[PDB]
C-alpha cells in the first residue's frame, strides 16, 4: 500500500530535518512487490508495527540496509529483527554465517553503552547471540554444546540485572525448550511457569503463542509432583487464556478428575497417544495418592489431633498396607511431610508442614483463636498487676 | 540577564527513541543543555542550573543546581530513552526543587524542552498554573513537532498563568524549517542577551 510513502515520509519531514536514509529508489521496491497493508521492511515508527505474520523474508538484506541507519539514529532495533526474528522462519543454515558478523561487543559497541542486549526491541546483542547459538544447536545437534553456553548466562543475570525483566524473557526462551527434551517436569514447570510472567506485558500477547505455551504447562503440571498438582492451575490465569476444544478439553476435566479421584476417570481422560510415554505411567498411580493423603489431613484434624490410620489411608487410595508405609514415605523424604508411620500399634502420627494455600475456610475459624489467645493473655495480664 | 535559577527538562519518550535527528537527537538534546548552559553561565560568574528528568523514567531527581556541566553530562549517558514523556509530575516536583536555591531572592525560572504530545490531563495543569503566578515563576515551553500531530495541551496551562513578557508566561515553538540546533534558541527569547549563543 501507500503506507511507505505517507507514514514514513510524514514521520521524515516534521521531525527528520536531514533525510539521509530516504530515498524514493529504495523504497520503490518495497511497493513493487508486496502492495498488502503488511509490508516487509521499514524504518522510523512503521517498522515496529510490522511482524512475522506475513512472513518477508527479507531481514537478510535488512541488516546490510542498516549501515545506511548511521546517518539517521544508532543501532537499537537491528537486533530485534535478523538473528532474533530468523525463529519463526526457522533456518538455522544460512543463519550461522550472521552469528560470526556480530558476536559480542565488535560491531555492535562503539559510541553506545549497553542497552542490556536484545530482550526487548531496542538493543545490541551481547547475550542473546551467545544464547541462540544454543538454541541453535538445541534442535539440530546435541544439548551439549547448548548446556555450555547457558553457563555464563545464568552466572551473567545473577551478577547484573536490574528491577523489571528483560534479559529473563530471551534467558528462558531457550530453557522453554532445553527442559522440554529432557525427563525432568518439575524444572521445566518452574522455567515455563516464569517466562509466562514476561508473555502478558509485551512480546507477541496475542493469543497464538498463548495456546502454544498452555501445551508446555499442561503436560509439565500434570507430571510435576513438586507444588501440588492442580492448586497452581487454579490461581494463576493459565487455563482462562485458551479455548476448550481441539485437544484443550482434557486440560479443564483434569480438575474434577483429579478433586473427586476417580480411578476410572483418568483412562477415558487420557489415551493412548499421550499415556504411551513412561513417565506418565510411573505417575499414573501418583496424581490420587498425594491429594487423598493431604485430604485426610483436613479430615482428621480436630484441636490436637492429626494421627491418621491404615484403614483411613487404605480404603481411601483403595491401595494395600504394603504400599501405605512406601508410598506416603516417598511423599515425606520430599518434604511435604514430617511425622511417620507405626506398622506396630497401627498409628499414624503426621506433622503439619504443608501451609495449604488458598483455603478460605479457616480464616473464620482462626478468628476465633486469636480471640481465645488474646482473652487468656489478658486474664494472666490482670492477675499481674494486683500481685 | 539577571541572576535567577533554571531547570531543565530533557525529554525522552517513544518519538525521542525513534527517528527524529541525523545526529541521535538524545545525544544532540545534550548539547542542547550544553547550549543553554554555556549561555547563562557566561552571563553572570555564579548560577545555578538543575537537572530533572521526568519523562518514562518516572519523576526523579539526577543533578541538583550546579555550576560545572561535567557531572551534568555525565547522568545523561546512564538515562532510558523509552517510557512516555509525563509533564504532570514533572512540573509539580520542579517547584519544590526552585526552593534549593541558596539566596530566595533569585528569579524563579523552569526551561523544559516538549518534543512530544503529553498523555496526561490537563486538570492538574490548571491548579498548577494558578501557584506558580503567586510566587512569579518564569514558564518557558519549547514545543517541537506537538503542534502538528496534535494539538496543544499546555496551551491550558500557559493561559491561566498568562502575564506580560517582563514577568513570566513564555510559550515558544521550534520553527519547522531546517536549521542548527543551537539557532533554534538563538531568534527565541531564551539565549538572547546573554553571555554566549
Amino acid at each position: 500500500m501507500f503506507n511507505n510513502h505517507e507514514i514514513d515520509t510524514i514521520l521524515s519531514t516534521l521531525r527528520m530535518e536531514a533525510d539521509p536514509s530516504l530515498h524514493p529508489l529504495f523504497e520503490q521496491f518495497e511497493k513493487f512487490y508486496e502492495e498488502k497493508l503488511w509490508f516487509q521492511l521499514s524504518e522510523s515508527l512503521t517498522k515496529f508495527f510490522d511482524d512475522a505474520k506475513s512472513t518477508p523474508l527479507r531481514l537478510r538484506l535488512y541488516d546490510n540496509f542498516v549501515s545506511k541507519f548511521y546517518d539517521k539514529i544508532n543501532q537499537l532495533s537491528v537486533v530485534k529483527y535478523l538473528l532474533a526474528s530468523l525463529k519463526d522462519s526457522k533456518d538455522f543454515d544460512e543463519s550461522l554465517k550472521y552469528l560470526d558478523d556480530l558476536k559480542a561487543q565488535f560491531q555492535e559497541l562503539d559510541s553506545k553503552k549497553q542497552r542490556n542486549n536484545g530482550s526487548k526491541d531496542h538493543g545490541d546483542g551481547i547475550l542473546l547471540i551467545d544464547s541462540e547459538i544454543a538454541r541453535t544447536y538445541l534442535l539440530k545437534n546435541d544439548l551439549v554444546k547448548a548446556r555450555d553456553l547457558l553457563d555464563d548466562l545464568e552466572k551473567t543475570l545473577d551478577k547484573k540485572d536490574s528491577i523489571p525483566l528483560r534479559i529473563t524473557n530471551s534467558f528462558y526462551s531457550t530453557n522453554s525448550q532445553y527442559f522440554k527434551f529432557k525427563n525432568d517436569f518439575n524444572s521445566f514447570y518452574y522455567t515455563s511457569l516464569l517466562y509466562l510472567s514476561t508473555l502478558e506485558p509485551s512480546t507477541s500477547i496475542t493469543l497464538a503463542e498463548r495456546q502454544q505455551l498452555a501445551y508446555d504447562l499442561s503436560i509439565s503440571a500434570l507430571l510435576g509432583d513438586k507444588i501440588y498438582n492442580f492448586g497452581e492451575l487454579l490461581h494463576h490465569p493459565i487455563m482462562e487464556t485458551i479455548v476448550n476444544d481441539s485437544n484443550y478439553d482434557w486440560l479443564f476435566q483434569l480438575l474434577n478428575a483429579l478433586t473427586v479421584g476417580d480411578f476410572d476417570k483418568f483412562d477415558s481422560l487420557i489415551k493412548v497417544q499421550i499415556s504411551k510415554i513412561p513417565i506418565l505411567a510411573q505417575h499414573e498411580s501418583f496424581l490420587r495418592q498425594k491429594i487423598c493423603l493431604m485430604t485426610l489431613i483436613e479430615t482428621v484434624f480436630v484441636k490436637n489431633i492429626r494421627m491418621l490410620s491404615f484403614e483411613d489411608i487404605s480404603k481411601a487410595t483403595h491401595l494395600p498396607k504394603d504400599n501405605v508405609e512406601h508410598l506416603v514415605m516417598r511423599a515425606i523424604s520430599l518434604g511435604l511431610l514430617k511425622g511417620s508411620i507405626d506398622q506396630v500399634n497401627e498409628l499414624v502420627t503426621i506433622s503439619w508442614v504443608q501451609p495449604r494455600i488458598i483455603s478460605g475456610d479457616q480464616i473464620t475459624k482462626m478468628k476465633d483463636r486469636l480471640v481465645e489467645w488474646n482473652d487468656q493473655v489478658e486474664k494472666l495480664g490482670k492477675k499481674m498487676e494486683a500481685r | 540577564m539577571v541572576l535567577e535559577a533554571t531547570v531543565l527538562v530533557i525529554d525522552n519518550s517513544e518519538y525521542s527513541r525513534n527517528g527524529d535527528f541525523p545526529r541521535t537527537r538524545f545525544e544532540a538534546q545534550i548539547d542542547s543543555v550544553e547550549f543553554i548552559f554555556q549561555a547563562k553561565r557566561n552571563s553572570n560568574p555564579e548560577n545555578t542550573v538543575g537537572l530533572i528528568s521526568g519523562a518514562g523514567a518516572n519523576p526523579r531527581v539526577l543533578s541538583t543546581f550546579t555550576a560545572e556541566f561535567g557531572k551534568i553530562l555525565a547522568g545523561l549517558h546512564d538515562t532510558q530513552i523509552e517510557g512516555k514523556l509525563h509533564m504532570a509530575t514533572a512540573l509539580q516536583i520542579a517547584q519544590l526543587t526552585l526552593k534549593h536555591r541558596q539566596n530566595k531572592v533569585q528569579h524563579q525560572r523552569i526551561v523544559a524542552f516538549v518534543c512530544s504530545p503529553i498523555s496526561d490531563s490537563r486538570d492538574e495543569l490548571i491548579r498548577l498554573a494558578k501557584t506558580l503566578k503567586k510566587n512569579n515563576v518564569a514558564v518557558d515551553i519549547i514545543n517541537f513537532g506537538e503542534i502538528e500531530q496534535n494539538t496543544e495541551l499546555l496551551d491550558e496551562f500557559i493561559a491561566a498563568v498568562n502575564n506580560p513578557q517582563e514577568e513570566t508566561s513564555h510559550l515558544l515553538t521550534v520553527t519547522p524549517g531546517p536549521r542548527l540546533l543551537y539557532e533554534n534558541i538563538a531568534s527565541s527569547p531564551i539565549i538572547l542577551e546573554e553571555g554566549s549563543s
